């Protein structure tokens, strides 16, 4: 299967105090494997994942002292962006980025990543192309063209391609068996009575790991594309996942509609229906 | 001034079976600002001792928080979850469906 | 391992 | 027909200048009709449309003295805003206002109409009952419940099933031969070239007035829904609009396909289809 | 004939 | 931060004919702040003494503004709108394209 890293910098302007709270969450595989947070009693970056505990009290130094300088680059860039969108604010102000690298199945590097967003929208981003920036508006375009003279570009490709990649393979040579796991869905149809002789029919899908899943219902072998009803991806706080979707059918005509469940963790895909005592 | 509504789910984390004891999990996604206020409320009573998830957002920008605490469902008892958030008017209170 | 940007915004 | 009335206000915030530029829009039947803005030599509300001149000179007193008393209402509401919303700024600030009505085709009111927007999203709205409102955000609550006290709703329903209907009649009373009025589309096909062995063919519908009309490509009888490409309908500049619709079909099979113009100054609906030299 | 608002915001 | 994208439509008011004097229209919708800045120009040259409609906007709050210049179509001038606004990183030209 691919794999990948992503650091989740957030910085939060706090006003009236002259520093933001930094928030550096690291993810690898989309699971939280490290985390930094500037409103800790005593910050520093702390391991989010067991096979995290392998690395010694030198690696989070190094991290918690890299967290320091992120921590300084926001509240600048956060001051710069004020500026830009003329908003000298009492009011808080949220600077996110989003950066990393993905690997194929054969761990061989496949994308680099690095976006910029300023209050929930997209600032800038660096292309696939490691060489070249996408500004969203004219106040971005000054980042740009303040990054095209620096070279900045470059020193991120030599991260993503370099260091991100290097990092990522001992990280899954050292999660390997808490990464490589999945929790299979376990299924169910609930039968949910209603007016006009219909019923609704949950297919419920939990305690299930990774979050991607497919949901669909049949009628005799086709597919119910806009009568179904979801519900988004959501966690059991367990670390696994649950989902459901339900269908309004006719009543005793129940046993006429399927539900099927796609699964990476399932030895073969569920196929479920109403099964009444 | 990108202030995105918060889109809640109050579900358990088992299946809910009256008298035994599980979690209520309230999940707050699709929001920013990061700055929120989640309640959690027993017959509208807010429940105290409610754990909270640490700041994540989304690959969309949108941050999410994951409120629960233990609970043990009855069919008087009546549970829901209260959001305050700057892109709302009015809190949004989500009542829990053991149904859904 | 996380990375440090370089140039400010 | 139903007819509508509606002032579409305006006021941006000039950063240093302690007073915005207000500007107030007046439309009967989506047609331009009266016009303020600060901007001007000497501001004053000015005739939009001729049938508008057979006011007195008192009218436009009136509608001037109002705009001043507007623009201080505007200059305020843009201050406490930006005071909601921790923008304390020299950057330019948006507040619009769209207020109004509808009437039936007998003239007899249907619906008030006051919805208010800031930096171009809503920020409250007072509902169809012209007695509740409805606040877009936190900061859109503090004017919720200033207004709740104020009993504002009141004045504006007091206004808008009122004076703004009353208004209304005069205004089509006045009006009705410029208002019931309309230019004919002049319609015809062009034949654009293209790869894979293939013509796009542009159904033209020009120098109408209203702007109201429906272009529609059939082949042999069937209304074409998906293969169609359709222009927002533009301002010729003349008073007039333009519209097209174009659809890729195979070459040769040309004249299997026909346009259709439905437009209300139309004597009956034009069918037109590629008319080669 | 335009409209003169009330309360401010 | 509500910066919505400007949609433009550049067009000729009458039906083009090469030497036939026409008004070339540039349509300029769908955008907020309302500052904007139109260019008109004849083979990349701007068109000086430019026409411009008053500040309207619609009823989703978007601004829109009808740029025009008289002009005689040829089979060798080029003519475009050029618009810088605050929602684009860089300005959107728009061409002419009698075809359209």
């Amino acid at each position: 299967g691919p794999h990948s890293m992503r650091y989740f910098e957030t910085a939060v302007s706090r006003p009236g105090l002259e520093e933001p709270r930094y928030i550096s969450v690291g993810y690898v595989d989309n699971k939280e494997f490290v985390r930094f947070d500037s409103d800790a009693e005593n910050p520093r970056y702390e391991p989010r994942a067991p096979w995290m505990e392998q690395e010694g009290p030198e690696y989070w130094e190094r991290e918690t002292q890299k967290a320091k300088g992120q921590e300084q680059w926001f509240r600048v860039s956060l001051r710069n962006l004020l500026g830009y969108y003329n908003q000298s604010a009492g009011g808080s102000h949220t600077l996110q980025q989003m950066s990393g690298c993905d690997l194929g199945s054969d761990w061989r590097l496949l994308r680099g990543y690095l976006q910029f967003a300023y209050e929930g929208r997209d600032y800038i981003a660096l292309n696939e192309d490691l060489k070249t920036w996408t500004a969203a508006d004219m106040a971005a375009q000054i980042t740009r063209r303040k990054w095209e003279q620096s070279g900045a570009a470059e020193h991120y490709k030599a991260y993503l391609e370099g260091e991100c990649v290097e990092w990522l393979h001992r990280y899954l040579k050292n999660g390997n068996a808490t990464l490589l796991r999945t929790d299979s869905p376990k299924a169910h149809v609930t039968h949910h009575p209603r007016s006009k002789g219909e019923v609704t029919l949950r297919c419920w899908a939990l305690g299930f790991y990774p979050a991607d899943i497919t949901l669909t219902w049949q009628l005799n072998g086709e597919e119910l594309t806009q009568d179904m009803e979801l519900v988004e991806t959501r966690p059991a706080g367990d670390g696994t996942f649950q989902k459901w979707a339900s269908v309004v059918v006719p009543l005793g005509k129940e046993q006429n509609y399927t539900c099927r469940v796609y699964h990476e963790g399932l030895p073969e895909p569920l196929t479920l229906r109403w099964e009444p005592p | 001034m990108i202030q995105k509504t918060p889109q809640i789910q109050v579900y358990s984390r088992h299946p809910p079976e009256n008298g035994k004891p599980n979690i209520l999990n309230c999940y707050v996604t699709q929001f920013h600002p990061p700055h929120i206020e989640i309640q959690m409320l027993k017959n509208g009573k807010k429940i105290p001792k409610v754990e909270m998830s640490d700041m994540s957002f989304s690959k969309d920008w949108s941050f999410y928080i994951l409120a629960h605490t233990e609970f043990t469902p009855t069919e008087t008892d009546t549970y829901a979850c209260r959001v305050k958030h700057a892109s709302m008017a009015e809190p949004k209170t989500v009542y829990w469906d053991r149904d859904m | 391992a996380s990375n440090e940007n370089t140039e400010t915004m």
